[PDB]
RNA sequence: CGGGAAACCAAAGUCUUUGGGUUCCGGGGGGAGUAUGGUUGCAAAGCUGAAACUUAAAGGAAUUGACGGAAGGGCACCACC
């Protein structure tokens, strides 16, 4: 492809790493758990080859002074196929702009997913460690691991994200207003984002862990500028 | 002790410390402070303990050294007994400031004009400076605090109690931490006294 | 997170609080650790050399990180009586 | 072990392995689990008779069955 | 009242006098010269309404520093004021008065001082 | 009143854990509760424990690390038939790998897996993972 | 902290990670606390309590205007003075 590539410049010590081909992968930032402020982070280390899907439009409106306003409000899920996906939900003026800023919402709130085993674990991870529910005021998404082949059971909408998060196969019940849609594929996400914060025994041992790659790369991280 | 030996009390410290009134304590302890109180005088005022203020500051000392570049670590107060107090710890140590009305949107929010990403905050009150302890628990980064007996613990790691009623007690603990600084990593040598006359830091106020 | 031939797979091992030894997990941006310098003995000269502790968001906004540090930093010094 | 899992297991994989559905480390039921439709469909005549010359087409193969 | 100074006028007279001080005056015809020199303004009315609200503010200036302006001059008046120091107030003169439990405060720090005791009554709250 | 004591015992732990606490004291205690603290100790999910002896019915100090992300008891104490156990560990655990019911057998109070391999069954106590 | 749709709630918390004891009532809205039998009552009435039919929303909460013979507000000789 040739259209020009644009000339980021970055707000962010982070970005800098980055762009440095100093910080390589989201797993740097996720461990660190740095806040991602400027959205060409995530896209130079993962979105490239990353699929942003537009989930709903609905409009809605509220009341002027001479009458009434009403606006387009776009739901995208992005994520590749594997390990990670986000989440972004926009109302704005214009079609084009709703889906152009839900992607950029989505791209700033990608999560990892913790991938796991039904159980014998051959031939890497198809489904979910454990069982891990979400919350968006009252839709509830449970997730649970489930044998290959079963792959993704729940409604097409949530079974989008959880495609492009990667999961293979898991089993889902939905409890509480799931026509709510913008709800339901938020507890969704919170269900998946859920799976780091289990702790297994797997996990039960600690370490030196790291000194962040701020602290390393910090000069990198202090420009010529000001 | 522990970093082995000098580094103990010193009288000369705990008679600039009694002198500037740091130890006297807030009548209403707080709960998370508890430790660091000694005793309850009568006539109810509580006495800190000045030789836990001491260690924690040099805690706080031997964390400031250790970041690095030095400009960034962020030394704050709105409050005005503190404001040529910490100027004066940016003029020394490295250490990027700020006064006065902290403004909101400087550690959340590239754009703004005062956006800063320190390793380190140190902050003077926790109930004056609670907008920069808030936008730094937005954004991964430690704070050291000046606390009295009844301060907000929600989010600072790191206490140094001090009196903040105010006087020359939030001169000298200031002024201490760049004492402690400045021989650390820094180049004072020989945990040796002050060519420096404390009252530098210190507040300044008005005029007729 | 062993596979089938004691292989590593999935694609990371978060940092454990240093107070509560639970998972830091990985967009919690209202937490962080806190590097303290070594000294070498003596006294000054900061030599590195860090002694690290992480806190959780959870206790930072309880109202500990602070007191955590000091069992963290006594139980293996500095700090002493505390 | 179960005489019971053992006694069926080994029978179901048999049978899946006779039509060549099924391949030995899969030949265990570890591997079924991560199978497909294809696998089956493969074996019909229609397509073999494609497969090898005998009727260049998965057309020509049903009319000529 | 009705001559309420807009913006785009104020925001000029704050800007000049940043990057203008020593330059500038006391007297309306002279800083409308200097307009002419030291910036590109439109028209003549809008170019005569800066010279004169800047004026107003130089005259303000020079009796005293005005709310949001700063110039190189003015910062290094404050920074030589911002110097003070006498005979130096503590002493506090010989001998401290001690309110006591600040004597037993000493008395149970190992440290030795200069002393008075008056320090009796409690107490009430509100 | 009190119906059970096992299930006091339980939550202030689940309270505790929450909390960010690294110690408990329960109260009252019974060679149940010992029972079961015994079988998580063994498994690691507490430290060690400390029966206090008030000339009553107990206190109980357990030392907690944070790898319990939850302890429950089951009431009633249903009686389980072998193909039973396999329902409830996933009716109430995490993965199929992981986790442990506990139940009270006649040959002693154990985690299923004990229960598994000794072949003898129950009334169902409780869990944890 | 945590709960809840929110308003709110240290209990309305410890609820999908759904299991401390026990008791009661509800399953769209109207027909209806109505008909009918029983019961209690001197009486007035009370308790128990349907259907046929009717109908696609009834309802809750928050958000925002519009609007007020609600409160403080202003502004104009298209308002008064």
């Amino acid at each position: 492809g040739k259209a020009g590539d644009k000339e980021w410049l970055p707000v962010t010590k982070l970005g800098r790493l980055v762009k440095d081909m100093k910080i390589k992968s989201l797993e740097e930032i996720y461990l660190f758990s740095l806040p991602i402020k400027e959205s060409e982070i995530i896209d130079f280390f993962l979105g490239a080859a990353l699929k942003d899907k537009v989930l709903k439009i609905m409009p809605v409106q509220k009341q002027t002074q001479a009458g009434q306003r009403t606006r387009f409000k776009a739901f995208v899920a992005i994520g590749d196929y594997n390990g990670h996906v986000g989440l972004g939900m926009k109302c704005s003026k214009e079609v084009a702009t709703a889906i152009r800023g839900a992607i950029i919402l989505a791209k700033l709130s990608i999560v990892p997913v913790r991938r796991g085993y039904w159980g014998n674990k051959i031939g890497k991870p198809h489904t979910v460690r454990c069982k891990v529910t979400g919350r968006c005021g009252s839709v509830l998404v449970r997730l649970i691991p489930a044998p290959r082949g079963t792959g993704i059971i729940s409604a097409p909408v949530p079974k989008k994200l959880l495609l492009m998060a990667g999961i293979d196969d898991c089993y889902t019940s939905a409890g509480g207003c799931t026509a709510t849609l913008g709800n339901f594929a938020k507890a969704t996400f919170d269900a998946i984002s859920k799976t780091y914060s289990y702790l297994t025994p797997d996990l039960w041992k600690e370490t030196v862990f790291t000194k962040s790659p701020y602290q390393e790369f910090t000069d990198h991280l202090v420009k010529t500028h000001t | 002790s522990g970093a082995l030996d000098v580094l103990q009390m010193k009288e000369e410290d705990v008679l600039k410390f009694l002198a500037a009134g740091t130890h006297l304590g807030g009548t209403n302890l707080d709960f998370q402070m508890e430790q660091y109180i000694y005793k309850r005088k009568s006539d109810g005022i509580y006495i800190i303990n000045l030789k836990r203020t001491w260690e924690k500051l040099l805690l706080a000392a031997r964390a400031i050294v250790a970041i690095e570049n030095p400009a960034d670590v962020s030394v704050i107060s709105s409050r005005n007994t503190g404001q040529r107090a910490v100027l004066k710890f940016a003029a020394a140590t490295g250490a990027t400031p700020i006064a006065g009305r902290f403004t909101p949107g400087t550690f959340t929010n590239q754009i703004q004009a005062a956006f800063r990403e320190p390793r380190l905050l140190v902050v003077t009150d926790p109930r004056a400076d609670h907008q920069p302890l808030t936008e730094a628990s937005y954004v991964n980064l430690p704070t050291i605090a000046l606390c009295n007996t009844d301060s907000p613990l929600r989010y600072v790691d790191i206490a140094i109690p001090c009196n903040n009623k105010g006087a020359h007690s939030v001169g000298l603990m200031w002024w201490m931490l760049a004492r402690e600084v400045l021989r650390m990593r820094g180049t004072i040598s020989r945990e040796h006294p002050w060519e420096v006359m404390p009252d530098l830091y210190f507040y300044r106020d008005p005029e007729e | 997170m062993q596979s089938n031939a004691g292989e590593f797979v999935d694609l990371y091992v978060p940092r454990k609080c240093s107070a509560s030894n639970r998972i830091i997990g990985a967009k919690d941006h209202a937490s962080i650790p806190m590097n303290v310098a070594e000294v070498d003995k003596v006294t000054g000269r900061f030599n590195g050399q860090s002694k690290t502790y992480a806190i959780c968001g959870a206790i930072r906004r309880m109202g500990e990180s602070d007191d955590s540090i000091l069992r963290l930093a006594k139980s293996h010094g500095i700090v002493s009586q505390n | 072990k179960d005489p019971r899992r053992l006694f069926e297991g080994n029978a179901l994989l048999r049978r899946l392995v006779r039509i060549g559905v099924l391949d030995e480390g899969k030949m265990k039921l570890d591997y079924i689990l991560g199978l497909k439709i294809e696998d089956f469909l493969e074996r019909r005549l229609q397509t073999q008779v494609f497969k090898l010359g005998l009727a260049k087409s998965i057309h020509h193969a049903r009319v000529l069955i | 009242m009705g001559r309420v100074r807009t913006k785009t006028v104020k925001k000029a007279a704050r800007v000049i006098i940043e990057k203008y001080y020593t330059r500038l005056g006391n007297d309306f015809h002279t800083n409308k010269r200097v307009c002419e020199e030291i910036a590109i303004i439109p028209s003549k009315k809008l170019r005569n309404k800066i010279a004169g609200y800047v004026t107003h503010l130089m005259k303000r200036i020079q009796r005293g520093p005005v709310r949001g302006i700063s110039i190189k001059l003015q910062e290094e008046e404050r920074e030589r004021r911002d110097n003070y120091v006498p005979e130096v107030s503590a002493l506090d003169q010989e001998i401290i008065e001690v309110d006591p439990d600040t004597k037993e405060m000493l008395k149970l720090l190992d440290f030795g001082s200069l002393s008075n005791l008056q320090v009796t009554q409690p107490t009430v709250g509100m | 009143v009190r119906m059970n004591v096992l299930a006091d015992a339980l939550k202030s732990i689940n309270n505790a854990e929450k909390r960010g606490k690294r110690q408990v004291l329960i109260r009252p205690c019974s060679k149940v509760i010992v029972r079961f603290l015994t079988v998580m100790m063994k498994h690691g999910y507490i430290g060690e424990f400390e029966i206090i002896d008030d000339h009553r019915a107990g206190k109980i100090v357990v030392n907690l690390t944070g790898r319990l992300n939850k302890c429950g008891v089951i009431s009633p104490r249903f009686d389980v038939q072998l193909k039973d156990l396999e329902k409830w560990q996933n009716n109430l655990l995490p993965s199929r790998q992981f986790g442990f019911i506990v139940l009270t057998t006649s040959a002693g109070i154990m985690d299923h897996e004990e229960a598994r391999r000794k072949h003898t069954g129950g009334k169902i106590l409780g869990f944890f993972f």
